[PDB]
């Protein structure tokens, strides 16, 4: 039992928990017990006799809650799948794309270990209206949203956006803006033209609410 | 306006009045 | 009801003036409260 | 707060909409102190001998004791104070109490004591109902934003939160 | 005339700022100094600014302030109905 | 708080220099007011840029009354009260 084995196992377990937290934060249905799964059960289930982490059995499908469907009628099921290869080949990406398309899933999460070939990512935007998003493994070990300096963000519906825009009597190009590559935007999976509300603490009033638009 | 005039006409109004006055003197 | 309370407070005034000034002041305040209401 | 093009820089100036010259340093008394001091200072109980009001303070102190509605009101007030302590400790994790805020309540109270020649050696003619309802109504009559939809209501409560906390602390 | 807000839906402060006060006093002082009629009982004063203050005290200045919202709409408030602190 | 909100309102860190503010979307005369006058004028001419004359600098160049404090509103005559007297 070389130390690198359990080091990699622990980091992979951390990434799995972080991905579960992200999927829960996107409005889906995930139990609290499943989030707090101890590493012993993780080793018992997702490791072979030799201790090799069997990533391929971790792929799972998630469905939205009642509240998320009520707020977002267009929201649909999501699929997440891990890749065992150190580098993702073109054939593997094509197989994943075909699997997502035949499952008729609106969005999917593809977590890769080290690198992806350019021809593989050539196929990312080729399946409308489905959306394919990639997350490097080394960047999901620690949950960003749990920091002290990151306030709490919320997503707004079309009706809420229209009501705010009317009440403040504004055109969408005058609100403050947030980029796409912004880490919290990737976490929440915001597309172009969506408004995110921010709740923050303040020395002068206690609580304060700001708004931003994804450009 | 005539209401208060009618109220002042009945004796027990004066009774409560000087009762209040007597307690004012006592205090 | 203020009538029986006025009666009773009146009687412990007239029974025990030897109470310290604190009780006398408090009880007179109580009667002033009852007649105010 | 906007600019020449119309872009919003702040949705409210200063997050509370106050002038910079109407603000003085005041201390929030709920944050600091041990739980025993807090309980002794702010808790009043009409059924337990430990935390009753001395009847020499209130003019109607004799009759109020043992009532039911009054203790319900006092319980609501104490729950509000507890929630305020939790929130204020959430905001200022350092535990500091002195912050700048509008209106010097201490000087207003001192002026009320000096002008009316209040003598502390006599019972007062106040009523618990009157005190609680008056404080709540005064909170109801503090306005910075005068919209009518729910958004402006939420913005205005968010603006006046901390001042309402201090006001509850002092009165 | 679409910009004008109905009187019931007025959502601006009912107090008058220091800038509005200074503008109103200046306009009234200029008009008085250009021989305009005076609406109050002048008593031994010969300064247009002081007569402007006097007219403001009894709330007799016949002027209206138009307040511009950022979009372009406006809100009309008479000088009589504006609360002035003292 | 205001300075910090201005510096980080465009979704990224905008420095207080010509590269951050003089490359913004504001008016041409406003931007040419300091440190890159002639080049900004050339670029505005070549791109056919439209200025709106609402900032302070544009109303200072043209000798007019900027909407600044006392200039934020209009004074108008009420006929009803005047007739009532």
């Amino acid at each position: 039992m070389d130390q690198e084995n359990e080091r990699n196992i622990s980091r992979l377990w951390r990434a799995f928990r972080t991905v579960k937290e992200m999927v829960k934060d996107r409005g889906y249905f995930i139990t609290q017990e499943e989030v707090e799964l101890p590493l012993e059960d993780f080793k018992a289930k997702y490791c072979d006799s030799m201790g090799r982490p069997q990533r391929k059995m971790m792929s799972f499908q998630a469905n939205p809650t009642e509240e998320s469907i009520s707020k977002f009628p267009d929201m649909g099921s999501l699929w997440v799948e891990f890749c065992d290869e150190p580098s993702v080949g073109v054939k593997t990406m094509k197989t994943f794309v075909i699997h997502i398309q035949e499952k008729n899933f609106q969005t999917g999460i593809f977590v890769y270990q080290n690198n992806i070939t350019p021809s593989a990512m050539k196929l990312v935007p080729s399946i409308p209206p489905a959306t394919i998003e990639t997350f490097n493994e080394a960047a999901l070990v620690v949950n960003i949203t749990h920091h002290e300096l990151v306030p709490k963000h919320i997503r707004l519906s079309s009706d809420e956006k229209r009501e705010l825009l009317k009440r403040y009597r504004l055109k969408e190009s005058q609100l403050p803006r947030i980029q796409r590559a912004d880490p919290v935007a990737l976490y929440l999976g915001l597309k172009r033209g969506e408004v995110v509300k921010i709740i923050r603490k303040s020395e002068t009033s206690g609580r304060y609410a700001s708004y931003r638009i994804c450009m | 306006t005539n209401s208060e005039d009618k109220l002042s006409k009945v004796q027990l109004y004066e009774d409560l009045c000087r009762y209040e006055d007597t307690l004012s003197k006592l205090v | 009801e203020f009538i029986p309370h006025i009666f009773y407070s009146l009687h412990q005034i007239r029974k025990d003036p030897n109470n310290l000034s604190n009780q006398l002041e408090t009880l007179t305040g109580s009667i002033r409260h009852r007649l105010k209401l | 707060t906007r600019n020449s093009l119309g872009n919003v820089i702040q949705f409210i100036y200063g997050e509370d909409g106050m002038d910079a010259a109407h603000i003085e340093k005041q201390s929030l008394d709920t944050i600091g102190g041990s739980d025993a001091a807090f309980e002794k200072r702010y808790r009043v109980d009409l059924l337990n001998t430990d935390h009753t009001l001395d009847p020499s303070l209130l003019e109607s102190g004799s009759e109020i004791l043992g009532d039911l509605k009054l203790q319900v009101l006092l319980d609501e007030e104490y729950k509000q104070l507890v929630k305020d302590r939790k929130f204020l400790r959430e905001v200022f994790v350092d535990g500091e109490a002195n912050w700048p805020l509008p209106v010097n309540i201490r000087r207003i109270i001192q002026n009320a004591q000096q002008t009316f020649h209040i003598d502390h050696t006599k019972p007062s003619d106040l009523t618990i109902k009157d005190i609680v309802l008056g404080v709540k109504d005064l909170q109801e009559n503090l306005l910075v934003l005068r919209g009518k939809n729910e958004i402006i209501q939420n913005a205005q409560r968010d603006a006046v939160t901390l001042f309402c906390c201090l006001l509850r602390s002092r009165l | 005339k679409e910009k004008a807000i109905p009187k019931d839906q007025r959502a601006t402060t009912p107090y008058m700022t220091k800038y509005e006060r200074a503008r109103i006093l200046g306009t009234r002082a200029l008009q008085i100094s250009m021989n305009a009629p005076v609406f109050v009982d002048l008593e031994g004063e010969t300064d247009p600014l002081r007569i402007a203050m006097k007219e403001l005290a009894e709330k007799k200045i016949p002027l209206v302030i138009r307040r511009y919202l950022p979009d372009g709409s406006f809100e009309d408030w008479s000088v009589e109905e504006l609360i002035v602190d003292l | 708080a205001l300075l910090v909100d201005v510096m980080t309102t465009q979704g990224g860190l905008t420095s207080v220099t010509r590269h951050g503010f003089n490359r913004s979307n504001t008016g041409a005369l406003m931007r040419c007011s300091f440190e890159e006058t002639v080049e900004i004028l050339f670029e505005a001419g070549a791109s056919a840029e439209l200025d709106d004359c609402r900032g302070v600098s544009e109303n200072v160049i043209l000798g007019q009354m900027a909407p600044i404090g006392t200039g934020a509103f209009d004074v108008m005559i009420d006929e009803e009260s005047l007739v009532k007297y």
